[PDB]
């Protein structure tokens, strides 16, 4: 505790350090404003239940009533009502991926599959995505009255953006959540969460810190450095629960992150984390709907150490490259032939402006058609007399039979979508 | 939309995984080695890895040194700069109250007590499970502080009984006690009837020590028939027995 | 005004800022309250509630000591201290400045504008410009005077002999300049011993002051250089330069 | 109400700037300045509107 004994003009608004009078106070136990010691106050401890089973009591575990190890809500990953079900039955927390649901009729049908199957009393979260303002147009008015019906949806994690303060007030005050997750990617995104917690001092906020070494849509900043500049003023908000993720898969890996002994690599005080979320670890599990040949590919993809994940922008690093999405922000994906072909069109065609776009596709045409048929998952539609072609040189019957080829799964006698059946 | 194929590679050109995009992380792949292990056994095997290290490092290899609680959760780790002197636990307690001491939110903490038990759970849980729901706590507003009231907690929180003043006299209106094992009965008492005999509304709450996020789940079985027998005693009296076999089509005679 | 904290006007001063009846400024709180209290008070030799360090395993005090150049306008800290705490240190710095004037003429011709600090406090018009005041034979004694006042006042506000106020401390150290005041702090015991060791401190930094200017005399700077330095956002050039935001391994890659 | 007067009104209250401060010639992306939650919220409001 720093006591500036020269100057007497207390109080600083953040109360980092004291002034002249704190030497002088004659109250017995009220004179000593203590400094926060991070290694003693919020260290992970153990606790037994009444049934004798042992938990790790952290600040994240105490709010949820279970182990400090949640499964992060992913679009493709967290979409199988079954991966969110029987991992809650294991006793672990999961937020439902809202991104793969497209109407409030379909999600309410999906939530009822969980609540009918998980134990009476368990709860799930809903991971929405803030850069889909269509999904917040129906999903947020869904959560307001579905919680008023009383369903066990207990939290709302907002990925891909931190809301403004007048919006995050409405996400806390009106609709009755237990806690609220936020996933910052920058220091200005972290300091915007601290702006939310000081507006609502008693409501829990689970700050989910993910670095750029995760999967899914990446981030530019390092994992360690932004929180190492911000851990001091996150912990001055006692409601913010800090959770670190982005690349955690084993007990020997992330025990230095819970205990806090990782920052003595960086000549800093021990900096314990309250909880740990899992991303790409849960995909090869039995109760996920990742394809069996796709799970074998992830097993074949050896990982990369943390010291060299920045070279993912150039080369396949362990079989995983980042690549540019529709609107520019990067996306970590595995390095198959189609995803390497995704990058070839990003460096060459997709970065061009509009005036050179139609001319570059004309000169690159039969080469693009070559690997849409061979390498990429969305084929080229034109196929006349077993020759690849343009669309306007196909008959109507072979237009229709190619729509049955590319939209109907003959092995399982079902359509990809009803709305593609309503297209054919 | 290149995304959903991961769990549905069968319905794609030639089921070749390459043709597809799978979202995954660079450092996370070196931990994913064995396939189709269950999602519980992934997270269990790394939780017990953290337990076995934290037994060995900070607890000297002894499991008995670990603190033991009845339930885990519910009490807020966010401690504000508040006076912990007014947190009072007791053995055989009466708590009279007037206009000033205390306010609402610390009055629930006085009736909790520092030790974790069912009454500390039931006075202070945010939620009561009503058949896989999470609806608001009934005691959290019916035990709101009021003038001339008092509550009575006796012999290590085994029964809470709340009083309030009516017509000068002071009679029980709320009773919480344990009944037949590991079940709370919230007995909510109504006094003013036809012949001034007090009648009480039997509620049944089940207590679950294993779950701490929602420890107390309300028994929704036979609930509507408990509430109807209470109103049958009110509107009619105890002189008529409870008969629920009323035929709906026939007209109902009076007197 | 000071109920059961009757010797705690320092915290009483800053609690007056919090009122809305009082428009908040610290200048009318420092003087008009804390100036006039120590002006009016008799003997403060009342050893107050020193139980903070008496639980020795739980609280550990360290007095730490600043160096040269933490602020531009440093002498106004001694201005406001002499304005406010005047009866607490007037016996001290008169004994200081009498020793300095007995050591002042021996280093003439390099600082001609005098070292009469007591004239500079009683008469602000007698003060030189700050470019002379920030120079090394001036600032190295006077910063040692500032640090020896805040130790004197903290011993005298609490009413402690410095030999037993030193007993409340576990260890101490100084920065660039104030290390001589840390070895002053462990050598001083009573009120007579503290002055004898403080005079050996302020006379010491008249030799560190004069001989570091007599060895490396600051010469005139080309006005292309300093006007460039003010326009680049840097400071006015001086023989020490602070580099932030870089590691020690990469700064030495630049030097 | 017209489209031109509709988008402007909603955007004016979102950016907390005078109605003239937002020229309808440009785009929200360049008008916001770079905020990930700024542009997302702007469109979100209009999306549900
Ligand atoms: C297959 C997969 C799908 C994902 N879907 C989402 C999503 O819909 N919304 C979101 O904010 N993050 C999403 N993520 C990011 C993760 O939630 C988390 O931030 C990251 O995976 C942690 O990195 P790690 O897998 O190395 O531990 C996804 C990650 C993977 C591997």
């Amino acid at each position: 505790r720093i006591i500036l004994a020269g100057t007497l003009d207390s109080n600083p608004i953040d109360d980092e350090y004291g002034f002249k009078h704190e030497i002088f106070q004659t109250s017995a136990d009220k004179a000593i404003k203590w400094a926060p010691d991070w290694l003693k106050e919020l260290r992970p401890t153990l606790v037994k239940n009444s049934e004798g089973k042992i938990y790790v009591k952290t600040k994240f575990s105490q709010l949820l009533g279970r182990a400090p190890l949640m499964v992060a809500g992913m679009t493709p990953t967290t979409v199988n009502t079954d991966i969110v079900s029987a991992s809650l039955n294991a006793g672990y927390h999961i937020e439902l991926a809202g991104g793969g649901y497209f109407s409030p009729v379909m999600m309410t049908r999906a939530i009822d599959d969980i609540v009918s199957r998980i134990k009476p009393g368990y709860g799930l979260g809903i991971n929405l995505i803030y850069v889909n303002p269509f999904m917040l147009q129906w999903g947020i008015p869904l959560i307001k009255d579905l919680r008023e019906k009383g369903y066990p949806i207990q939290s709302l994690t907002i990925g891909a953006g931190v809301p403004s303060i007048e919006v995050a007030t409405e996400y806390i005050e009106d609709l009755g959540l237990t806690h609220l997750g936020l996933k910052p990617g920058s220091v200005d995104a972290i300091s915007q969460v601290i702006a939310i917690a000081k507006a609502h001092p008693t409501f829990p906020i689970v700050l989910q810190w993910t670095g750029g070494r995760g999967g899914g849509h990446h981030s530019f900043e390092d994992f360690h450095q932004p929180i190492i500049q911000m851990y001091s003023k996150i912990r001055r908000c006692s409601n913010i629960v800090l959770v670190a993720g982005s690349g955690f898969g084993s007990d020997e890996d992330t025990y230095p992150y819970l205990s806090g002994y990782w920052s003595e690599k960086f000549n800093y005080p021990p900096m314990p984390f309250d909880g740990v979320l899992f991303g790409s670890r849960v995909m090869t599990s039995k109760e996920s709907h990742t394809s069996l040949a796709a799970k074998k590919l992830i097993v074949e993809c050896k990982g990369v150490p943390d010291q060299q994940w920045e070279q993912t922008y150039k080369k396949p690093t362990g079989g995983i490259i980042t690549v540019r999405s529709e609107m520019g922000e990067p996306i970590h994906k595995i390095a198959t032939r189609g995803v390497m072909f995704w990058k070839e069109l990003d460096d060459t065609i997709f970065n061009l402006p509009k005036n050179k776009l139609l001319d570059a596709l004309n000169k690159k045409r039969d080469h693009i058609i070559k690997k849409l048929n061979n390498d990429f998952q969305k084929p080229w539609f034109g196929k006349n007399a077993n020759g690849v072609c343009d669309l306007q040189e196909m008959t109507y019957k072979e237009v229709a039979n190619r729509l049955v080829e590319l939209m109907y799964v003959k092995k399982s006698h079902r359509w990809i979508d009803v709305s593609l059946r309503n297209m054919y | 939309d290149s995304l959903w194929q991961s769990e549905d590679l069968e319905s794609v050109v030639d089921e070749d995984v390459q043709r597809t995009c799978i979202l995954h992380g660079p450092v996370a792949s070196q931990y994913t080695s064995k396939v189709d292990e269950p999602i519980g056994d992934i997270l269990n095997s790394i939780h017990e890895g953290h337990i076995a290290r934290l037994i060995k490092e900070e607890y000297a290899g002894d499991e008995s040194k670990i603190p033991v609680v009845e339930y885990f959760g519910g009490k807020k780790p966010a401690s504000v700069s508040a006076t912990s002197v007014n947190i009072i636990d007791g053995n055989q307690v009466v708590y009279e109250i007037d206009s000033e001491l205390p306010n609402k939110q610390e009055w629930l903490d006085l009736l909790a007590g520092t030790e974790l038990n069912w009454l500390q759970a039931f006075i202070s849980t945010d939620r009561i499970v009503q058949g896989s729901k999470h609806v608001s706590n009934p005691l959290h507003d019916i035990l709101t502080p009021a003038k001339h009231s008092k509550v009575t907690i006796d012999k290590k929180t085994k029964k809470l009984t709340a009083f309030e003043n009516i017509k000068g006299d002071l009679l029980p209106v709320v009773e919480i006690e344990l009944v037949k094992p590991n079940t709370i009965q919230l007995s909510l008492i109504e006094h003013r009837t036809a012949d001034t005999n007090p009648v009480a509304l039997p509620f049944l709450y089940k207590y679950n020590p294993a779950d701490g996020f929602a420890p107390i789940l309300e028994i929704m079985e036979d609930r509507n028939e408990r509430i109807k027998e209470f109103y049958w005693k009110l509107w009619f009296g105890s002189s008529v027995p409870y008969s629920n076999d009323i035929n709906v089509e026939k007209a109902i005679l009076g007197d | 005004f000071l109920d059961n904290n009757n010797d705690n006007i320092h915290s009483f001063a800053v609690k007056l800022l919090d009122d809305e009846t009082y428009p908040t400024t610290i200048a009318k709180v420092k003087e008009n309250i804390v100036k006039n209290y120590y002006k009016a008070v008799k003997s403060i030799n009342k050893v107050e509630s020193n139980l903070l360090y008496h639980c020795k395993h739980d609280a550990k005090l360290v007095a730490i000591f600043g160096g040269q150049g933490n602020t531009d306008d440093y002498f106004e800290e001694l201005r406001e201290l002499y304005t406010l705490y005047q009866g607490l240190i007037e016996d001290l710095l008169v004994s200081i400045a009498e020793k300095l004037n007995q050591l002042h003429p021996s280093f003439d011709k390099i600082y001609t504008q005098g070292l009469n600090i007591l004239s500079w406090l009683k008469h602000p018009e007698t003060t030189p410009d700050q470019d002379y005041l920030l120079s090394v034979p001036v600032s190295c004694p006077v910063i040692c005077v500032i640090q020896l006042c805040h130790y004197t006042i903290t011993c005298k506000v609490l009413g402690l002999t410095p030999g037993e106020f030193r007993n409340s401390l576990k260890w101490s150290t100084g920065h660039s300049q104030g290390l001589v005041t840390a070895v002053t702090i462990a050598a001083s015991d009573s009120w007579d011993s503290f002055l004898k060791n403080s005079l050996t401190a302020v006379s010491l930094l008249l030799f560190i002051g004069s001989r570091c200017l007599s060895t490396y005399p600051r010469t005139s700077l080309p006005p292309t250089m300093l006007q460039d330095s003010l326009d680049n956002g840097e400071g006015r050039p001086s023989p020490m330069l602070s580099v932030r935001d870089l590691s020690i391994k990469q700064v030495e890659k630049f030097i | 109400v017209k489209a031109n007067l509709l988008i402007h009104v909603l955007v004016a209250q979102k950016l907390k700037k005078p109605l003239d401060a937002v020229p309808m010639t440009k785009a929200i992306k360049d008008l916001v300045n770079g905020k990930s939650t700024v542009q997302n919220e702007i469109l979100g409001d209009l999306g549900k509107e």
